[PDB]
């Protein structure tokens, strides 16, 4: 081959992953987005909610058990863009690495 | 006739395969059932010996765990008989229909 | 042709949901039962969401109604969507295998 | 004409893997709720108050205290649970194997058929 | 010539992939350990019992006892070896916090040995389908 | 809540399409009959579910 | 157990010592193949207007 | 004979992939061994320690664990070696026997 058929082919395989893992954090964050809705649609003060940690379901007044996944969400959400522009990152260097093959 | 004396030859055959195995693996059962006793045995009394079954291991002590586990080395031992019954009866019921097949063809 | 598998595609797609549905809503119907048997005897749970919330027994039923029912109109869904991409494929089909062909 | 003998051959071979899996599986599912039947006797004789140490997370396990044996879970509905005496308990888990049982076994009648016909087809075949 | 590159860039592709697919393998075991300290993590409680909060017994995925956890700081934990090890909370919070990075190298050198495989079973096998 | 693909409020394709809308319809059918005793009602005529869209049992 | 109630009834039918059994009521094909194993040769899938032909071929009555 | 030779060449060009076929199972079996011995030297043997065996988790003392643990550690390694080699000693026939039966 050349080194640009291996660089050019592990990139577009390397802009597969990091396309992959922008895209896994959306939904958590919206199904922990989701069960804030959940607790807070019953039993809120007036019972009393186990948020779900492990198999042990931490049972208190509404608010942190929203506040619990939030927490799960926070960390979720901002990890999404370093993944997002990394591809845009990489297809650089691929849509780089895709005239690098044709000019020679 | 012989369709139903061929019939029970077929039933057979298949059937009389698996036994042979059953006890095989249950005479295995029947080892760890006794060996996992014998290691928690080999602690004279644990108490944070855990007996369980599953993902939960609940605390028990080690007496009961054995009593259970000379037992379900003893059930692990059991049906070897009946794997070896269910065994031995099968090959002795695919020559009779293999028999009124042939004297049936015979007569 | 890709064009008439799409329809194919998202046929079996929407179906693929669509069938476990009625899994589901049978077990909405064995919980009913049992939502019907338990009084609240031993603590009643709903689990939607990452979160285990605090369930009682009066809003569990008509939760699971609701969730039989809400399942029960899936089954219409994509019915709908069915003949749908069901339709699609088939009318590009002469086309696009006589096109496949020539 | 010579492919389509050679089709339905081993087309049937795999309806023979696919429902021997699926009573494998559908032998798998129901000795769990025995499991979940049976985990109730021992919680019920050791007592409420004995170390449970159950799983926590991956390779990671976790203890408790045990409490409430009347307690004890069904799980059915789509989402939902229904946690259950200890005996009732024991009893829909019962049902559910039998629910599966059936569902299981018809998967053998299923299962055989399937194979006879790959032969009848292989029977063809060589023919 | 056409003949040797088209021989080889199958023949790297094959082990070579092989890697990206020996690569993420070991990223995969991340994800089980690194979510096994936060379940600790949003459990350990310091100065109380690590577990002590309110709880549902896991029996099994249909059988849940509704219990009260609090146990003695420990965390029991798998070693694999059919070796069950009973840590505390702290060793558990370091094990654990252990076997995560090491399932994420592990992607890294393990798709990088037959990186170079990739190109020697290629290279090995371009010479081999041309003349043969 | 008015029918849609039953009685009630359902889009999917999906089943993470249906479990998040489920949200909607359940709440407020509760708040829609939580009003009518609100206004007052010990007894209620319901004509017809023909004569109605239906009422979710 | 399908082998002893043929036999406890083909010993019956042995304790009248036949060959032939021309079996009507109650034919099994454990039937025929005991009394086959039996060596008592069992007539099946027959009349029994030629068992009320053997009634009169015999003389006898068909046994319940 | 020309089934030979193109059978060997192919089962001479087989193996250089089956490397990975079995640098990746045994990579499987591998990545457990690594949690077997270490941790064991990270914890204690101040304190129990449990094995995990058939139907029941016998409380085992650490004294006991290594053994258990290291041992057949060493142990299993040789079949696992060994299972993937008869996966490869196996086909080889296979690639021989065809050439033979399907000429």
């Amino acid at each position: 081959d050349q080194q640009k058929i291996n660089k050019f082919a592990r990139n577009t395989s390397r802009i597969t992953e990091l396309k992959e893992e922008i895209e896994v954090k959306k939904k958590q964050l919206q199904n922990l987005e989701d069960a804030c809705d959940d607790i807070m649609l019953a039993d809120d003060d007036c019972l009393m909610i186990p948020y779900q940690i492990g198999d042990v379901f931490i049972s208190h007044s509404q608010e942190e058990t929203q506040e619990m996944l939030e927490e799960a969400k926070k960390n979720l959400q901002e990890e999404i863009d370093a993944l997002e522009s990394r591809v845009e990152s990489i297809q650089r260097v691929l849509a780089d690495l895709k005239v690098q093959l044709y000019a020679k | 006739a012989f369709t139903e004396l061929q019939a029970k030859v077929i039933d057979t055959q298949q059937k009389v395969k698996l036994a042979d195995i059953q006890i095989e693996q249950l005479n295995r059962t029947k080892k760890h059932a006794h060996l996992t006793d014998t290691e928690i045995m080999t602690l004279v009394d644990e108490t944070n010996m855990y007996e369980g079954v599953g993902r939960m291991f609940i605390l028990q002590s080690k007496e009961a765990i054995h009593s259970q586990l000379l037992e379900k080395q003893k059930i692990a031992e059991e049906k070897i008989k009946e794997l070896e019954q269910k065994k031995s009866y099968l090959e002795r019921s695919v020559k009779e229909a293999e028999d009124n097949i042939r004297e049936m063809l015979m007569a | 042709v890709e064009k008439y598998q799409q329809l194919q595609k998202d046929l079996s797609k929407s179906m693929s949901g669509r069938q476990k549905l009625e899994a589901q809503l049978t077990e909405n119907n064995i919980v009913k039962e049992e939502l019907a048997l338990l009084d609240g005897s031993n603590v009643v749970f709903k689990l939607l969401g990452p979160v285990l919330v605090k369930q009682e027994l009066g809003e569990a039923r008509a939760t699971v109604g609701k969730r039989l029912d809400y399942i029960t109109a899936e089954i219409k869904r994509y019915e709908s969507q069915l003949r749908d991409l069901e339709r699609q494929s088939e009318q590009q089909r002469e086309t696009l295998a006589q096109l496949q062909q020539e | 004409n010579l492919p389509q003998l050679e089709m339905l051959k081993n087309q049937l071979d795999q309806e023979v893997e696919f429902l021997s899996t699926s009573i494998a599986q559908l032998k798998v599912v129901q000795t769990k709720y025995v499991e979940a039947k049976d985990c109730l006797n021992v919680l019920n004789k050791s007592n409420e108050g004995k170390e449970l140490l159950v799983p926590l997370t991956s390779s990671m396990y976790v203890p408790g205290k045990l409490h409430d044996v009347e307690h004890v879970l069904i799980d059915v509905g789509t989402g939902y649970y229904v946690e259950k005496t200890a005996e009732d308990a024991k009893d829909f888990f019962k049902r559910k194997i039998d629910f599966l049982t059936k569902q299981m076994e018809k998967i053998q009648p299923a299962l055989q058929e399937k194979h006879a016909m790959k032969q009848a087809v292989m029977e063809m075949m060589s023919q | 010539v056409l003949k040797k590159l088209d021989e080889q860039y199958q023949k790297y592709k094959f082990m070579e992939l092989n890697l990206a697919q020996k690569k993420r393998r070991l990223k995969g075991q991340i994800p089980e350990i690194k979510q096994t300290l936060e379940i600790l993590k949003y459990m350990q409680k310091k100065k109380e019992s690590t577990n002590s909060m309110e709880t549902r017994f896991l029996l099994a995925d249909n059988l849940y006892c509704k219990a009260s956890v609090p146990p003695t700081d420990k965390m029991c934990l798998w070693l694999g070896a059919n070796v069950m090890l009973e840590y505390d909370i702290d060793e558990a919070q370091a094990l654990l916090e252990k076997n995560l990075s090491t399932a994420t190298k592990n992607l890294d050198s393990l798709e990088e040995d037959l990186d170079f495989l990739r190109d020697q079973f290629t290279t090995t096998e371009v010479n081999m389908a041309r003349v043969y | 809540a008015p029918k849609t693909d039953m009685d009630n409020q359902i889009v999917v394709s999906d089943y993470a399409q249906m479990d998040r809308v489920l949200r909607e319809e359940r709440a407020y059918i509760l708040n829609l009959v939580k009003q009518i005793k609100k206004t007052g009602c010990n007894v209620l005529l319901i004509q017809k579910s023909i004569l109605r869209d239906a009422l979710s049992d | 157990m399908e082998e002893e109630y043929i036999q406890q009834l083909c010993e019956d039918i042995i304790q009248l010592k036949p060959d032939v059994v021309i079996t009507e009521k109650g034919i099994s094909d454990l039937a025929q193949h005991y009394l086959m194993r039996a060596n008592i040769t069992a007539i099946r899938r027959v009349r029994k207007t030629d068992n009320n032909r053997i009634a009169r071929a015999c003389g006898a009555r068909i046994v319940s | 004979s020309a089934e030979q030779v193109i059978a060997g060449f192919n089962r001479l060009r087989q193996e250089q992939r089956g490397l990975a076929s079995k640098a990746a199972e045994l990579e499987m079996e591998l990545n457990e061994h690594s949690l077997v011995i270490d941790t064991l030297k990270e914890v204690d043997e101040t304190r129990k320690c449990y094995r995990m065996v058939g139907g029941v988790l016998v409380e085992r003392t650490v004294k006991e664990v290594l053994p258990a643990l290291e041992n057949n550690k060493e142990q299993i390694q040789k079949i696992i070696e060994t299972l993937t080699q008869q996966l490869q000693a196996k086909g080889k026939e296979l690639n021989e026997f065809r050439e033979k039966h399907n000429i």
